[PDB]
DNA sequence: GGGCGGCGCCCGAACAGGGACTG
DNA sequence: GTCCCTGTTCGGGCGCCG
């Protein structure tokens, strides 16, 4: 049937006008489909045939429902999306089932035809126009697949429709994708079976049937992705290509599935093969595996071949989330509440700055972590971490960010996240002192770096193809090579000052890698800035050295 | 009878997603927002409105009532009395819930559109509008106003020695009376209300130079360059004779000797720093812009300008010593004590450049959040040096 | 084979803000 | 101002759901 629900006011953008786009040429197997879907209905009013006096069109096609033989009709409104209003979507996420709790019983219930039983507003209906090729047109009364509006028109209608049973049913629960409804309750199955009725019922009394046919009563559901067992829960399996020759096509199907995968998967890692997407150009060109890429997809598939399962919500427990380090900036995680029963898992991998820790990166990982079980869980998790609480304190100590991470407890297992070296607050006595600096000329790109010491020694080094900061950054590397063990360094430069005392242990910038393995293979460095140009210290005789 | 509001020209209104809140807060926001619909305030809306501001809520300590925040900063944006400052005591009443009384125009409702989310996304976002002067949003006190004045005409005559001032949601009471019989007038004020600060001991943080009898190459290097970055906000500021000891190329813990010149040229500057800063006239056509800096050890500095160097105001937050301590607390407990100093002093909220990352700070902020209003900001990555130029 | 919305991921292009620089 | 460096946003591919 037509749902009586009242239509959601719908207008073009100003100036705009209906589209106006020949048909496509079609397979005879298209035609027929879409006749068939067509005569059924314009006899039940979903479509209705129109005359000459509407002079729009837009080209439809079918293609088979993706776990079915029948077929789906959709329109390319590509031209009227264009020029239709804007919405405010209210699908705000997607439900997981690691946030579903232990019910007594539950049901799947899919609608039947969900779109074509919404109505559409009668003053846009002109703008559908569609033509069935031969071997007639039709304007829609009802909402088409292919248009912008629909979905945010169809889940608030939906909405609409379930709230006066909600009203009168506050302890059941109904989990509403798009037109699928799961169903959880605290009662006998015989008394849940009458409610299902009731809500059978109520949906047919607004249009919507809900067949037999995707009415699942018994375990294991098939929901959104998922198979819901009564205690436990999986992901539909994941099948990875396994070609021989790889594209950035193939290359991000690959990284997409692997994504999926590692809601529920341990251990998933993506930075190799995401890496060969750098450079890329199109879709269709080829890219050669590094090695790097094809271990880690060996370790995927190894990681996938594996059984794996994960539990709903107990609330009358605490959230413990746990995270790993992997190398190059990429962290895994578990969601659970008792010890070895994963409520789900998860990955962090974003790379975020130029230059960074791992003291950063793991505080980023809590937030993205906390952020995720707000949005599922409705709460905060508690933390393991494999971290010192002295590694931190020192770090929030040091670090001029305010900066935070909520309840957590240190965890043994390796590798731990450590700072890897720490800059003296107070000048060094006994240390060799190296007033260091960089210049670089913005026409011909020629520099010099260089540094004058206390003791009396002087170096200068040109560099082509260069600028003042790199000039700044390669004269600080040449003081840390030219020194022993203990050194102070003063220098000129907010940038390098900046990047060197937020203590990084990785950097998209060969230099200041090179910086930092001399930071960490020194005893005690001691960084002090003086301005520039004002003729203090040693500052004056190394900026008259590396200017020529 | 309303009151026609549009929008600044070239402005369309405001589309903002709706951050994910709390089980609590969505909890507090149903039951808040299902009476608001039973009494007419607000109206279900579909997703042919295409506006959106985020909503959240607030749990007022001693208190277990919520009270519904919305975000209206996007929305504001796209439509002084001198002696409170000077006031014993002050306190801040909400008067928030008056503006329910009055409707809102029509053609304006669908710009106040807003949209409850749900836990674990069981339902899509249910969304709603307003019919009434919303709290919050930067029309309401200015629509309000006449009914306002009238309601506080007779209290202000009969009380000629007591100050009041309107921002957003909130009444400013000031009075010079003890506190017992100032609190005694207050409830006199919410009793005639059905028709706590101190602002006179507030503190300017000034630039202080490091005292000590016997400086090293390094103390004299850094004194140096936090009198050279002085030297902007005070031109008084003299560097000569002090970089003069620095010539050469020394060691930095090489001990160095002041000699007369820089110890009174050190002494001259240490004077200069206690003037007030010259030529500084509050614009109230350009917005205030307020820096932090943590200093570490719970202590926090700020700076009201509204042109760089030209500082309003300078002063330090001091918090609990850092046994269990949290910045982001803190910082937020900072930005709330820096915006109700700037509302009495100049009527107005500073946009915040906060020392924090954007994740942790949007992640974080709403569970120590207990104000009405929410000031703009934006997110900052300092260098350590205008830490070390305020620091103590 | 193609159309739509949501969320996720990763990458790069566009743009903004602040520091250093030339005569 | 210009050149440089860095951070944010937004749009494009793919994944997943319907
Ligand atoms: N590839 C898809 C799948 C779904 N949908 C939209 C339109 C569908 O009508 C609705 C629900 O999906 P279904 O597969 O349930 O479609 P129907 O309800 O029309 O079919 P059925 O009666 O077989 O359930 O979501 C879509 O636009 N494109
Ligand atoms: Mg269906
Ligand atoms: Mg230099």
């Amino acid at each position: 049937p037509i749902s009586p629900i009242e239509t959601v006011p719908v207008k073009l953008k100003p100036g705009m006008d209906g589209p106006k786009v020949k048909q496509w040429p079609l397979t005879e197997e298209k035609i027929k489909a879409l006749v068939e879907i067509c005569t059924e209905m314009e006899k039940e009013g979903k479509i209705s045939k129109i005359g000459p006096e509407n002079p729009y069109n837009t080209p439809v096609f079918a293609i088979k429902k993706k776990d079915s033989t029948k077929w789906r009709k959709l329109v390319d409104f590509r031209e009227l999306n264009k020029r239709t209003q804007d919405f405010w979507e209210v699908q705000l996420g997607i439900p997981h089932p690691a946030g579903l709790k232990k019910k007594k019983s539950v049901t799947v219930l899919d609608v039947g035809d969900a779109y074509f039983s919404v109505p559409l507003d009668e003053d846009f209906r002109k703008y559908t126009a569609f033509t069935i090729p031969s071997i007639i047109r039709y304007q829609y009364n009802v909402l088409p697949q292919g248009w912008k509006g629909s979905p945010a028109i169809f889940q608030s209608s939906m909405t609409k429709i379930l709230e006066p049973f909600r009203k009168q049913n506050p302890d059941i629960v109904i989990y509403q994708y798009m037109d699928d409804l799961y169903v959880g309750s605290d009662l006998e199955i015989g008394q849940h079976r009458t409610k299902i009725e009731e809500l059978r019922q109520h949906l047919l009394r607004w249009g919507l049937t809900t067949p037999d046919k995707k009415h699942q009563k018994e375990p294991p559901f098939l929901w959104m992705g998922y198979e819901l067992h009564p205690d436990k829960w999986t992901v539909q399996p994941i099948v990875l290509p396994e070609k021989d020759s790889w594209t950035v096509n193939d290359i991000c199907k690959l990284v997409g599935k692997l994504n999926w995968a590692s809601q529920i998967y341990p251990g998933i890692k993506v930075r190799q093969l995401s890496k060969l997407l750098r450079g890329t150009k199109a879709l269709t060109e080829v890219i050669p595996l590094t090695e790097e890429a094809e271990l880690e997809l060996a370790e995927n598939r190894e990681i996938l071949k594996e059984p794996v399962h994960g539990v709903y919500y107990d609330p009358s427990k605490d959230l413990i989330a746990e995270i790993q380090k992997q190398g190059q900036g990429q962290w895994t995680y578990q969601i659970y509440q008792e010890p070895f029963k994963n409520l789900k898992t998860g990955k962090y991998a974003r790379m975020r700055g130029a230059h960074t820790n791992d003291v950063k990166q793991l505080t980023e990982a809590v937030q993205k972590i906390t952020t995720e079980s707000i949005v599922i869980w409705g709460k905060t998790p508690k933390f393991k971490l494999p971290i010192q609480k002295e590694t931190w304190e020192t770090w929030w100590t040091e670090y001029w960010q305010a900066t935070w991470i909520p309840e957590w407890e240190f965890v043994n297992t390796p590798p731990l996240v450590k700072l890897w070296y720490q800059l003296e607050k107070e000048p060094i006595v006994g240390a060799e002192t190296f007033y260091v600096d960089g210049a670089a000329n913005r026409e011909t790109k020629l520099g010099k770096a260089g540094y004058v010491t206390n003791r009396g020694r002087q170096k200068v080094v040109t560099l082509t193809d260069t600028t003042n900061q790199k000039t700044e950054l390669q004269a600080i590397y040449l003081a840390l090579q030219d020194s022993g063990l203990e050194v102070n360094i003063v220098t000129d430069s907010q940038y390098a000052l900046g990047i060197i005392q937020a203590q990084p242990d990785q950097s998209e910038s060969e230099l200041v890698n090179q910086i930092i393995e001399q930071l960490i293979k020194k005893e005690k460095v001691y960084l002090a800035w003086v301005p520039a140009h004002k003729g203090i210290g040693g500052n004056e005789q190394v900026d008259k050295l590396v200017s020529a | 009878e309303t009151v026609p509001v549009k929008l600044k020209p070239g402005m369309d209104g405001p589309k903002v997603k709706q951050w994910p809140l709390t089980e609590e807060k969505i909890k507090a926001l149903v039951e808040i927002c299902t009476e608001m619909e039973k009494e007419g305030k607000i109206s279900k809306i579909g997703p042919e409105n295409p506006y959106n501001t985020p909503v959240f809520a607030i749990k007022k300590k001693d208190s277990t009532k919520w009270r519904k925040l919305v975000d209206f900063r996007e929305l504001n944006k796209r439509t002084h009395p001198a002696g409170l400052k000077k006031k014993k005591s002050v306190t801040v009443l909400d008067v928030g819930d008056a503006y329910f009384s009055v409707p809102l125009d029509e053609d304006f409702r669908k710009y106040t559109a807003f949209t409850i989310p749900s836990i674990n996304n069981e339902t899509p976002g249910i969304r709603y509008q307003y019919n009434v002067l919303p709290q919050g949003w930067k029309g309401s006190p200015a629509i309000f106003q006449s009914s306002m004045t009238k309601i506080l005409e007779p209290f202000r005559k009969q009380n000629p020695d007591i100050v009041i001032y309107q921002y957003m949601d909130d009444l400013y009471v000031g009075s010079d009376l003890e506190i017992g019989q100032h609190r005694t007038k207050i409830e006199e004020l919410r009793q005639h209300l059905l028709r706590e600060l101190h602002p006179d001991k507030w503190t300017v943080q000034p630039i202080v130079l490091p005292e000590k009898d016997s400086w090293t190459v390094n103390d004299i290097q850094k004194l140096v360059g936090k009198l050279n970055w002085a030297s902007q906000i005070y031109p008084g500021i003299k560097v000569r004779q002090l970089s003069k000891l620095l010539r050469g190329t020394k060691a930095l813990t090489e001990v160095i000797p002041l000699t007369e010149e820089a110890e009174l040229e050190l002494a001259e500057n240490r004077e200069i720093l206690k003037e007030p800063v010259h030529g500084v006239y509050y614009d109230p056509s350009k917005d205030l812009i307020a820096e932090i800096q943590k200093q570490g050890q719970g202590q926090w500095t700020y700076q009201i300008y509204q042109e760089p160097f030209k500082n309003l105001k300078t002063g330090k937050y001091a918090r609990m010593r850092g046994a269990h301590t949290n910045d982001v607390k803190q910082l937020t407990e900072a930005v709330q004590k820096i915006t109700t100093e700037s509302i009495v002093i100049w009527g107005k909220t500073p946009k915040f450049k906060l020392p924090i990352q954007k994740e942790t700070w949007e992640t974080w902020w709403t569970e120590y959040w207990q104000a009405t209003w929410i000031p703009e900001w934006e997110f900052v990555n300092t260098p350590p040096l205008v830490k070390l130029w305020y620091q103590l």
